[PDB]
C-alpha cells in the first residue's frame, strides 16, 4: 500500500514509527559493522525520498530523519564533536593571517564583528571516514576481532547539504505564510527534524562559508547583513524548535571561541618572534655591558641567568604600570601588547537602538526575551538558553576555561598529531559501548599507534591537556567493575592498559603526579585485579610512586590503611581463583599479598633511603593487624617464622601439594613458593621500614623504639638459619644435559637477598666474632657456589645469573663495609 | 534470635518492635519508668522473652504467659511495677533523649550484647547477638527513636499479607499430584477470594504516581513507593509470589486446574495469574536493586513466554527488568532474544515486543553490541 | 644549570608560546576585573513587556530568574542518590552571591541608607524563593564535602548578611512545614568531616619543603601547591558562619529548633555537634603547641597555620555565642551538660603558654595580637 | 554454479579481460523477490576490479561472461556467493541471488 496511508491506518503507523526506533537502537553509538546492514533495508534513495516527501506523517518523517542521522552521520559528529573542545593550532601562514577583527574602517579600537563560523581555522580536527555501502562485496578472509573496524556508510554531502539548505528555506517561508496544514501535521514536526539535520551538519563542518552565511541569514536577516523575509527569531515558535535553536546558537558561540583562541595563538606567533629578537640583541649589549658598568650588573643579567617560564613573566609584567622599571621592553613592544589586550576585551564584549548589532548581545536578548515572554516548561530547554546566556555575559571567563586545553605545535608534526587524534578517538569511542572481543583488538593496537607516536614523548604535556591518561583509566575501571566478583574477563586488554599507564608514569615527573592525584581510585579497583598476571593495576600505582620523594611524602596514610586491610584478607582468606583450579586450600593467599607487599616496598623506600613517616605508619599498621604478617608471626597459636619457612620448602618439593597435582599455564601458581616469596617480601619491607643508621647515631626515640620493635618481631637467629639453608645448584650429567632447578617452584636467592638486607639494616654487623659466624654458614657455601659454576656450560645459566646477582648486590656490598 | 545489628538493616522492617503493655484499657498512656511491658515484632507476630533452652528468644504470640515475657525500663542500674492510673499517665520518657535500660521484671537479668566474635565474625559482618545478662555490661543503654506510619502500616501489611499467602502456598501444594476426578477438593478450601482482594489491594498499594503531578510532590511519592517496594522485597514478598507464580505455572489450562483443585477454582485462575503478575510488575517497577534480583532466574520469565494465560503480563514484567538493570543485558543469551522474535512471530505485531528490542541495544547510554549483533543476526535478514 | 641553561631566545616557537600564554593567562587575563554580577540579576530580575501584556490571571508568570531558582530547585528536589557537579548552577550561585554584598567615621545616616540597599538586593533574591533553593542544596548534598555544596553556603551567606529577619523567617518555615531530616542529617556530616590540624601532614609539608623541587620546563621556585594542613579552612569558617547568620539576632524560634526539632521524626543536636568540633579542634591545637614547646621561635608555616587556626575557633566561638544570647535556656543547659568545659580548660592551658612563649620575642606580634582576640 | 541469461544483448564482441576494471549497474535480488541491493538507489557506478576478487565468484565469473553494453540477469548458488554463513544482517545462510547486471562501460 502507499505510505501515505498510514496517516490514517494508526495501527500500522504505531508499529512502523517503533519499527525505525529499533532501527536507530541497533546502529546506536557507533555500531557501523550494522549501519552498514540497515542500508540494504533502507536504500539512499528511500530516505532522499523521504526528505522532501511534504505528505509524510509526523512520527515517520521525525523517525526517517533520525533514521538518516542514525545511519549515516552520528558516529562522524559525535567523534568530531568530542574534538571540538580541544584547540591545538599548528603554525601555519594560514594561522599567522588569522586576526581577531577582520580589516576595515569601522573604528579603530574595534571593527565590525565578523560574521561568527565564517572565515578559516587552522585547529586541527581529523577527517571523517566512510565507506561505499555495497554488499556484493567478498566477505573479508580476516576472522572477526582481528579486522579492520567498518567506517560509516557513504552518503552524498553536497547533495544531502543543499537538499538541507532548501528544505529549511521553504520550511522558513511556508511559516510565514501561516499555513493552516504544515508539513508533518505540526510546526515542531515541521522544523525540529529538519533543524537536527542543519544541526549535524554544521557540528560536521559540512557546510562552507557560503551556506554558513546563508544559514545566519535564515536566522536573522538583518543583524547578520555583511557590509516575507522574517527570520527563525521571531515566528512564535513551541518549546522544542527553541531547543534546536539554542544548539545553533551554541555552535557559532562555540565557533567564537575558538576563534579567539586561533587569533591569540597567531599573535603569540609574532610575539615570541619579536620577544626573543629583542632579548637577543640585549645579550649581545649585556656582553659589552661590562666595559661600561660595575657590580650592578646582576640585576640585568638575572633575566639571561631566569629559566624561561619565568623570563617571560618578568618581560610581561608591565600590565598595572608600577613596575615597568623590572620590564626591559621598549615602548612600541609594550604599545603592541596593550593594543592586544584592549582590541581583545572588545571582541571579547568587555567595554568599548534595538539593533543586537552583534551574536553576543543578539543571543542575550533572545534568551532574555524568551524567559518573560512565557513560562518555559521544558527543563533542557531552560538549561540550554540559561547556558548560553552565562556565556554570552561571562565572555572573558569562558576563553579562561578554554586556555588550559589550547596548545600550539611545530608544523613538522601534524600528520604525528592526525594518527593521535584518530587513535585518540578510537579510545573515546570505547566510554559509551560494552567491551567485546572486536573492540579489544581495537584499542590494543590504538595504544600500540600511540606508543610508536614520537608526539607522545616529544609534547607530554599535550598528552594531559587532551586528558587521555583519564579516557584509559576510566576503559580500565568499567572493564574491572563489570564481573568484580566472580572473575576478570579479558586480561589481555588490562595487561596493555596498565603497561601503557606505567609507561605514561615514567615519561615525566609531572605526568607521574597527574597519575599519582587517582591513586586512591586505582587502590579501590586493584582489590580483584590481582587475579590476572602480568601488569596488574596495582603495579600503575606503584609505578605512580617510584622514585618520587614528593610523592612518597605527599602518600595520604588513609591509602596505606587501604593496603593493609587488603594485605589482612590476602592474610585471612584463599584465593578464589587458585581455588577454582584444583590448588589445595590453605587459609590465606600468599600471591596477593605478595602483590601488595612488594607496592608497599615502593610506597616506604625512595631512592635507596627511607622514608621515616611512612615507614613508620607502615610498621604501626602492621602490628596493630597481626594477621598481616601471616600463619607464622601470628602470636597466640602461631609458630615461628623459620617453621613456616622449612614448612613451605618441604610443600615446594613435594608435587601433589604444591598444586592442584593433575609452566603449564606459563604462570602456574607454586604454593611452596608464594609463601616463600610472601615472606621474603614482608621480611624486605620491614628492612627497608627500619630507621637509618644516622637517626640511630643520633639517639632519635621513636627510631629506637622502632627498631626495638623489628627485632622483637624477627630475631636474628631464624635469619641466620634462612641464610645457612641450603641452595640447590645446576647440575651436568646424562650426556651434557645441562640441568636446572624451575625457579617458579624453588628456593630463589633473592629471598636471602631479603634476609641479608634485614639483617644488614636492623642488626647489622658490628663485631668480628659474629661476622665471621654468619660468613662461614650463610656466605661462604654461596660464595664458592658461585665460583664452581663461572665455567664455559653454567656462567649463562639462569640461577647462575641470579647467584651472581644476589652477591654482587647482597653480600659483597655487606663485606666491603664490614671490611675493618 | 536477636542482634545488635548495624547498617542499612537499621532502616528496613525487621528492626521494628511494638511496646505492648499488660492493660487493654488506657495502654496508649504515657510510659513511666519500671512498669510491666510485652515486647512484640511487628512483621512476624512474636513477643520478646527469656526461654529455659536458648535463653533470650522471641517466642510465638500462643505461647507468652506474661512472666518470661514481661519488661520494664529504667533509667539506672539499681536494683529495684507501680499501681496504674486511669488516666493519660505521667509523662516523662522522651524521644530521640533519655537513656533506657530495659530489664527483665521476672529474673531481673539485663541486656547486654554477647562479648565472644568466632572466626565466622573474626572478618564478617559485626552481628552482637544480644543475651539477657545477670549483670551485663555498662554502655547497654537504648535510644528510642520515632518511625513513620507508612513504615508501621507497611510492616503489619507485610505480616497480614505472608499468613494468608502462605496459606495459599500451603493448599496450593497439598493438592500437587492426587487428581480430583469426579470428586470433591482434596484438601481445605483456597482462600480464592481472600487472596485476590488482598491482591487488589497490593496492586493500588503500589499505583506509580500520576503524570500530571507537580514536580516537587511527585518525587516524594516516588521515594515512598522505592522505600515500600524495598521493605516488601527485603522482607521476602518478592520472593513469595515468585513462589506463588511457580505452583500456579505447573497448571497449563483452567480446565487442566480444575481436575486438581476443583470446578469452583477454575474460573478464578486466569484472573489469579493475571493479578500476581501486576503485582510483580507493580513491586519491581522502578528499582535497580529488586529488579537486579532476576539475573540469576532470567531465564524463568522468558520461558514463560510463550504462555497465552498471561502474555501482556509477562511482557510487561520482563520490559520493566530490562528498562532498569542494566546489569541484567549482560545476561542475555540467543535464547532469549530468539524467544522475544518467537513472540513477534506467534503473538502478531505487537509494538511493546519493539519497546523490549529497543531497550536491550541501549542500556544507560551504553550499548550492548553482542544483542545489537544478535537481534540483527535473528531479526532483520528474514524480511518476513 | 643557571649560568648554562638556555636563554629564551634560543627556544623553539611553539615551546616558547606555550608559556607566553599560559603567562599570559595569569598575568593579564586572571588580573583582570570584569563587574557583570550585577549587571545579569538587573535584567534578569526585569519582567519586561509584561505590563504591556496585562494578563487577567493572579498566578503572574515567573520573571527570568524565579524561572532559573525554580529549575535549580527542581534538579535540586529530583530523587537522585548523589549530586553531579553542575557547572552553571555553580556559576550562577557565584553570579547570585557576587550580586549582594557589593561591599574615618561615616554618618550613621549613610549607613541607614547602605544596609536598605544592601536589603533590597538580598529581597531580590529571597522573594523569588532562593532560600527555599540554598536548603534545598543543602539536603540534597547528602553531606560530602565539595565545590558544589560551598557555593551554596556562599550564597545562603550572601542572602543573610546582617541577619536578615525575612529569609530567617522563611527559612524556618520551609524546614518545619516540610521535616525533612536530610538537612540536618547533612550538615552534622558536613561538620564532622571538618578538618584539624595534623602534626603529621605539618612534618611531611616542612620535608617536601625542604627538599625545594621544581619541573623541568623552566623552574617554579618554592612552589605554592595546594596546603595539606586545614585545607577546608575557609569551608568550616563560612559553614560556621552560615550558621551564626541562621541565629543571628536572637532568633530564638531558630535557636531552639537547632537544638532540637519538634516536627522531624529524629532530632539532630547540632549544639552538641558544634562543640565536639570544637574539642576536636582543641586538641590538635593543644598538640600544636606541645610540639612547639621544646622550639624557641615559631616559624613562617607554624604562624600562618596558628593564624588560619585561631580564625577558625573565633568563628566558632562566635557562632557558639549566638546560639546562646537571647538568652536560650535550653541551649544553656546544653551547653552546661556538653564537653564545653573540657575545651575551656585545654584553650586557658593554650593560652597560659603562649601568651609566655609569645612575649618574649618582637617576632610574634601579629600572631600575639591575632591569639589575643581569640581568648 | 552460475547461470546467466540475457536481457538486452549489447556488443557480444568486447569481453571483460584481466587488467581493465569493470563497471556496472548491478540490482541484487533474493530468491523469492525480496530486493536487497541496487546500485541506482545509490545513484553511482560500481567500478569493481576483476582478478583480484573483490566481488563473490558467481558476481564475478558472471561479469566475466558478459559483453560491453549487454544487460545480464545471474542466479548465484550458495557455493559460488556467501554461502553457509551468508552475509550478517543482509542475506539469510544459504541463500540462491539473482542479479539484474548491466554491464554499462570498461574501466
Amino acid at each position: 500500500m502507499d505510505i501515505l496511508e498510514l496517516s490514517e491506518r494508526l495501527d500500522l503507523q504505531r508499529f512502523h514509527s517503533h519499527t525505525l526506533r529499533l532501527y536507530r537502537a541497533v546502529c546506536a553509538l557507533g555500531n557501523n559493522r550494522v549501519a552498514h546492514a540497515l542500508c540494504s533495508h533502507v536504500d539512499q534513495a528511500q530516505l532522499l525520498h523521504a526528505l522532501e516527501d511534504a505528505h509524510l506523517p509526523g512520527p515517520l518523517r521525525a523517525g526517517y530523519y533520525d533514521l538518516l542521522i542514525s545511519i549515516h552521520l552520528e558516529s562522524a559528529c559525535r567523534s568530531r564533536r568530542s574534538m571540538l573542545s580541544e584547540y591545538i593550532v599548528p603554525l601555519t601562514p594560514e594561522t599567522r593571517a588569522i586576526t581577531l577583527f577582520p580589516p576595515g574602517r569601522k573604528g579603530g579600537n574595534a571593527r565590525r564583528h565578523g560574521l561568527p563560523g565564517v572565515g578559516v581555522t587552522t585547529s586541527l580536527r581529523p577527517p571523517h571516514h566512510f565507506s561505499p555501502p555495497c554488499f556484493v562485496a567478498a566477505l573479508p578472509a580476516a576472522g572477526v576481532a582481528e579486522a579492520p573496524a567498518r567506517l560509516s556508510p557513504a552518503i552524498p554531502l553536497e547533495a544531502l547539504r543543499d537538499k538541507a539548505l532548501r528544505m529549511l528555506g521553504e520550511a522558513v517561508r511556508d511559516g510565514g505564510q501561516h499555513a493552516r496544514d504544515p508539513v508533518g501535521g505540526s510546526v515542531e514536526f515541521q522544523f525540529v527534524p529538519v533543524l537536527k539535520l542543519v544541526s549535524t551538519l554544521l557540528v560536521m563542518g559540512i557546510f562552507g562559508d557560503e551556506d554558513v552565511k546563508q544559514i545566519l541569514k535564515m536566522i536573522e536577516p538583518e543583524v547578520f547583513t555583511e557590509e516575507l523575509e522574517e527570520g527563525l527569531l521571531q515566528m512564535k515558535l513551541p518549546e522544542s524548535v527553541k531547543l534546536q535553536m539554542c544548539n545553533l546558537l551554541e555552535y557559532f558561540c562555540d565557533q567564537e571561541l575558538q576563534h579567539r583562541v586561533e587569533s591569540l595563538a597567531a599573535f603569540a606567533e609574532r610575539y615570541v618572534d619579536k620577544l626573543q629578537a629583542n632579548q637577543r640583541s640585549r645579550y649581545a649589549l649585556l656582553m659589552r655591558a661590562f666595559t661600561m658598568s660595575a657590580a650592578e650588573t646582576a640585576r640585568r643579567t638575572r633575566e639571561f641567568r631566569s629559566p624561561p617560564q619565568e623570563q617571560i613573566n618578568m618581560l610581561l609584567h608591565f600590565k598595572d604600570e608600577a613596575d615597568e622599571e623590572d620590564c626591559p621592553l621598549p615602548e612600541d613592544i609594550r604599545q603592541d601588547l596593550q593594543d592586544f589586550h584592549q582590541d581583545l576585551l572588545a571582541h571579547c564584549g568587555i567595554q568599548l537602538e534595538k539593533k543586537p548589532q552583534s551574536l553576543q548581545e543578539l543571543v542575550s536578548h533572545m534568551v532574555v526575551r524568551w524567559a518573560q515572554e512565557d513560562y518555559v516548561q521544558s527543563p533542557e530547554l531552560v538549561r540550554a538558553m540559561f547556558s548560553l546566556l552565562h556565556r554570552q555575559y561571562d565572555g572573558l571567563g569562558e576563553l579562561l576555561r578554554a586556555l588550559p586545553r589550547a596548545y600550539t605545535i611545530s608544523p613538522s608534526s601534524v600528520e604525528d598529531t592526525m594518527s593521535l587524534l584518530e587513535c585518540l578517538g578510537q579510545i573515546r569511542s570505547l566510554l559509551i559501548v560494552q567491551m567485546g572481543p572486536q573492540e579489544e583488538n581495537l584499542m590494543i593496537q590504538s595504544i600500540g599507534n600511540i606508543m610508536n607516536n614520537k608526539v607522545f614523548y616529544q609534547h607530554p604535556n599535550l598528552m594531559r591537556a587532551l586528558g587521555m591518561h583519564e579516557t584509559v583509566m576510566e576503559v580500565m575501571v568499567n572493564v574491572l567493575g563489570g564481573g568484580e566478583t566472580k572473575e576478570i574477563r579479558f586480561p589481555k586488554m588490562v595487561t596493555s592498559c596498565c603497561r601503557f599507564l606505567c609507561y605514561f608514569c615514567r615519561i615525566s615527573r609531572q605526568n607521574q603526579r597527574s597519575m599519582f592525584d587517582h591513586l586512591s581510585y586505582l587502590l579501590e579497583n586493584s582489590g580483584i585485579g590481582l587475579g590476572m598476571q602480568g601488569s596488574t593495576p596495582l603495579d600503575v600505582a606503584a609505578a605512580s610512586v617510584i622514585d618520587n620523594n614528593e610523592l612518597a611524602l605527599a602518600l595520604q596514610e588513609q591509602d596505606l590503611e587501604k593496603v593493609v586491610s587488603y594485605l589482612a584478607g590476602c592474610g585471612l582468606q584463599s584465593c578464589p581463583m587458585l581455588l577454582a583450579k584444583g590448588y589445595p586450600d590453605i587459609g590465606w593467599n600468599p600471591c596477593g599479598g605478595e602483590r601488595y607487599l612488594d607496592f608497599l616496598r615502593f610506597a616506604v623506600f625512595v631512592n635507596g633511603e627511607s622514608v621515616e613517616e611512612n615507614a613508620n605508619v607502615v610498621v604501626r599498621l602492621l602490628i596493630r593487624k597481626p594477621e598481616c604478617f601471616g600463619p607464622a608471626l601470628r602470636g597466640e597459636g602461631g609458630s615461628g617464622l623459620l617453621a613456616a619457612i622449612e614448612e613451605a620448602i618441604r610443600i615446594s618439593e613435594d608435587p601433589a601439594r604444591d598444586g592442584p597435582g593433575v609452566p603449564p599455564e606459563e604462570n602456574r601458581v607454586h604454593l611452596g613458593h608464594a609463601i616463600m616469596s610472601f615472606y621474603a617480601a614482608l621480611i624486605d619491607l620491614l628492612g627497608r621500614c627500619a630507621p637509618e643508621m644516622h637517626l640511630i647515631q643520633a639517639g632519635k626515640g621513636e627510631a629506637l623504639r622502632i627498631r626495638a620493635i623489628l627485632r622483637s618481631l624477627v630475631p636474628l637467629d631464624d635469619l641466620v638459619g634462612i641464610i645457612s639453608l641450603p641452595l640447590q645448584i645446576p647440575t651436568l650429567g646424562k650426556d651434557g644435559a645441562l640441568v636446572q632447578p624451575k625457579m617458579s617452584a624453588s628456593f630463589v636467592p633473592d629471598h636471602k637477598a631479603s634476609m641479608v638486607l634485614f639483617l644488614d639494616r636492623v642488626y647489622g654487623i658490628e663485631n668480628q666474632d659474629f661476622l665471621l659466624h654468619v660468613l662461614d654458614v650463610g656466605f661462604l657455601p654461596d660464595m664458592r657456589a658461585a665460583a664452581s659454576l663461572d665455567t664455559a656450560t653454567f656462567s649463562t645459566t639462569e640461577m647462575a645469573l641470579a647467584l651472581n646477582r644476589y652477591l654482587c648486590l647482597a653480600v659483597l656490598p655487606l663485606i666491603t663495609k664490614c671490611a675493618p | 534470635l536477636v542482634y545488635y545489628e548495624g547498617g542499612a538493616v537499621c532502616t528496613h522492617a525487621r528492626s521494628l518492635w511494638r511496646l505492648e503493655p499488660l492493660r487493654i484499657s488506657w495502654s496508649g498512656s504515657h510510659l513511666r519508668w519500671g512498669q510491666p511491658l510485652r515486647i512484640r515484632h511487628v512483621t512476624t507476630g512474636r513477643y520478646l522473652a527469656l526461654t529455659e533452652d536458648q535463653g533470650l528468644v522471641v517466642v510465638d504470640a500462643c505461647k507468652a504467659h506474661t512472666k518470661a515475657t514481661s519488661f520494664c525500663f529504667r533509667v539506672s542500674k539499681e536494683k529495684l511495677p507501680k499501681r496504674d492510673v486511669e488516666g493519660m499517665g505521667p509523662p516523662e520518657i522522651k524521644y530521640g533523649e533519655s537513656l533506657c535500660f530495659v530489664q527483665h521484671v521476672a529474673s531481673g537479668l539485663w541486656l547486654t550484647y554477647a562479648a565472644p566474635d568466632p572466626k565466622a565474625l573474626r572478618l564478617g559482618v559485626l552481628k552482637k547477638k544480644a543475651i539477657l545478662h545477670q549483670e551485663g555490661h555498662m554502655d547497654d543503654a537504648l535510644f528510642l527513636t520515632r518511625c513513620q506510619q507508612e513504615e508501621s502500616q507497611a510492616a503489619r501489611m507485610i505480616h497480614s499479607t505472608a499468613g494468608l499467602y502462605n496459606q495459599f502456598i500451603k493448599g496450593l501444594d497439598s493438592f500437587s499430584g492426587k487428581p480430583r476426578g469426579s470428586g470433591p477438593p482434596a484438601g481445605p478450601a483456597l482462600p480464592i477470594e481472600a487472596v485476590i482482594l488482598s491482591l487488589q489491594d497490593l496492586i493500588g498499594y503500589f499505583e506509580p504516581p500520576s503524570e500530571e503531578l507537580q514536580h516537587e510532590e511527585k518525587q516524594s511519592k516516588l521515594r515512598s513507593l522505592r522505600n515500600r517496594q524495598s521493605l516488601f522485597q527485603e522482607e521476602g514478598m518478592l520472593s513469595l509470589v515468585l513462589n506463588c507464580i511457580d505452583r500456579l505455572n505447573v497448571y497449563t489450562t483452567a480446565a487442566h486446574f480444575a481436575e486438581y483443585a476443583g470446578e469452583e477454582a477454575a474460573e478464578s485462575w486466569k484472573e489469579i495469574v493475571n493479578l500476581l503478575y501486576e503485582l510483580l510488575a507493580s513491586l519491581i517497577r522502578g528499582n535497580r536493586a529488586n529488579c537486579a534480583l532476576f539475573s540469576t532466574n532470567l531465564d524463568w520469565v522468558v520461558s514463560k513466554l510463550d504462555r497465552l494465560e498471561a502474555s501482556s503480563g509477562i511482557l510487561e514484567v520482563l520490559y520493566c527488568v530490562l528498562i532498569e538493570s542494566p546489569e541484567v543485558l549482560n545476561i542475555i543469551q540467543e535464547n532469549h532474544i530468539k524467544s522475544i522474535i518467537s513472540l513477534l512471530d506467534k503473538h502478531g505485531r505487537n509494538h511493546k515486543v519493539l519497546d523490549v528490542l529497543c531497550s536491550l541495544c541501549v542500556c544507560n547510554g551504553v550499548a550492548v553490541r553482542s544483542n545489537q549483533d544478535l537481534i540483527t543476526e535473528n531479526l532483520l535478514p528474514g524480511r518476513e | 644549570a643557571c649560568f648554562r641553561m638556555t636563554p629564551l631566545y634560543n627556544l623553539p616557537t611553539h615551546r616558547a608560546c606555550n608559556m607566553f600564554l599560559e603567562s599570559y593567562k595569569a598575568a593579564w587575563i586572571l588580573t583582570e576585573d570584569h563587574s557583570f554580577e550585577d549587571r545579569m540579576i538587573d535584567d534578569l530580575s526585569k519582567a519586561g513587556e509584561q505590563e504591556e501584556e496585562e494578563e487577567e490571571v493572579e498566578e503572574k508568570k515567573p520573571d527570568p530568574l524565579h524561572q532559573l531558582v525554580l529549575h535549580f530547585s527542581r534538579t535540586a528536589l529530583t530523587e537522585k542518590s548523589k549530586l553531579d557537579e553542575d557547572y552553571l548552577y555553580m556559576a550562577y550561585a557565584d553570579i547570585m552571591a557576587k550580586s549582594c554584598h557589593l561591599e574615618v567615621e561615616v554618618s550613621f545616616e549613610e549607613k541607614e541608607m547602605e544596609k536598605q540597599r544592601l536589603l533590597y538586593q538580598q529581597s531580590r533574591l529571597h522573594t523569588r524563593g532562593a532560600a527555599e533553593m540554598v536548603l534545598q542544596m543543602i539536603s540534597a548534598c547528602k553531606g560530602e564535602t565539595g565545590a558544589m555544596v560551598s557555593s551554596t553556603l556562599k550564597l545562603g551567606i550572601s542572602i543573610l548578611n546582617g541577619g536578615n529577619a525575612e529569609v530567617q523567617q522563611k527559612m524556618l518555615d520551609y524546614l518545619k512545614d516540610k521535616k525533612e531530616v536530610g538537612f540536618f542529617q547533612s550538615i552534622q556530616a558536613l561538620m564532622q568531616t571538618c578538618s584539624v590540624l595534623d602534626l603529621n601532614a605539618f612534618e611531611r609539608q616542612n620535608k617536601a619543603e625542604g627538599l625545594g623541587m621544581v619541573n623541568e620546563d623552566g623552574t617554579v621556585i618554592n612552589r605554592q601547591n595546594g596546603e595539606k594542613v586545614m585545607a577546608d579552612d575557609e569551608f568550616t569558617q563560612d559553614l560556621f558562619r552560615f550558621l551564626q547568620l541562621l541565629c543571628e539576632g536572637h532568633n530564638n524560634d531558630f535557636q531552639n529548633y537547632l537544638r532540637t526539632q519538634t516536627g522531624n521524626t529524629t532530632t539532630i543536636n547540632i549544639i552538641i555537634c558544634t562543640v565536639d568540633y570544637l574539642l576536636r579542634l582543641q586538641e590538635s591545637i593543644s598538640d600544636f603547641y606541645w610540639y612547639y614547646s621544646g622550639k624557641d621561635v615559631i616559624e613562617e608555616q607554624g604562624k600562618r597555620n596558628f593564624s588560619k587556626a585561631m580564625s577558625v575557633a573565633k568563628q566558632v566561638f562566635n557562632s557558639l555565642t549566638e546560639y546562646i544570647q537571647g538568652p536560650c535556656t535550653g541551649n544553656q543547659q546544653s551547653l552546661a551538660h556538653s564537653r564545653l568545659w573540657d575545651a575551656v580548660v585545654g584553650f586557658l592551658h593554650v593560652f597560659a603558654h603562649m601568651m609566655m612563649k609569645l612575649a618574649q620575642d618582637s617576632s610574634q606580634i601579629e600572631l600575639l595580637k591575632e591569639l589575643l582576640d581569640l581568648q | 554454479g552460475v547461470e546467466i541469461e540475457t536481457i538486452s544483448p549489447g556488443d557480444g564482441r568486447t569481453f571483460p579481460k584481466k587488467g581493465q576494471t569493470c563497471v556496472v549497474h548491478y540490482t541484487g535480488m533474493l530468491q523469492n523477490g525480496k530486493k536487497f541491493d541496487s546500485s541506482r538507489d545509490r545513484n553511482k557506478p560500481f567500478k569493481f576490479r576483476i582478478g583480484k576478487q573483490e566481488v563473490i565468484k558467481g558476481f564475478e565469473e558472471g561479469a566475466a561472461q558478459m559483453s560491453l553494453g549487454q544487460r545480464a540477469k545471474l542466479t548465484c548458488t550458495p557455493d559460488v556467493a556467501y554461502g553457509a554463513t551468508g552475509h550478517p544482517g543482509v542475506i539469510p545462510p544459504n541463500a540462491t541471488l539473482i542479479f539484474d547486471v548491466e554491464l554499462l562501460n570498461l574501466e
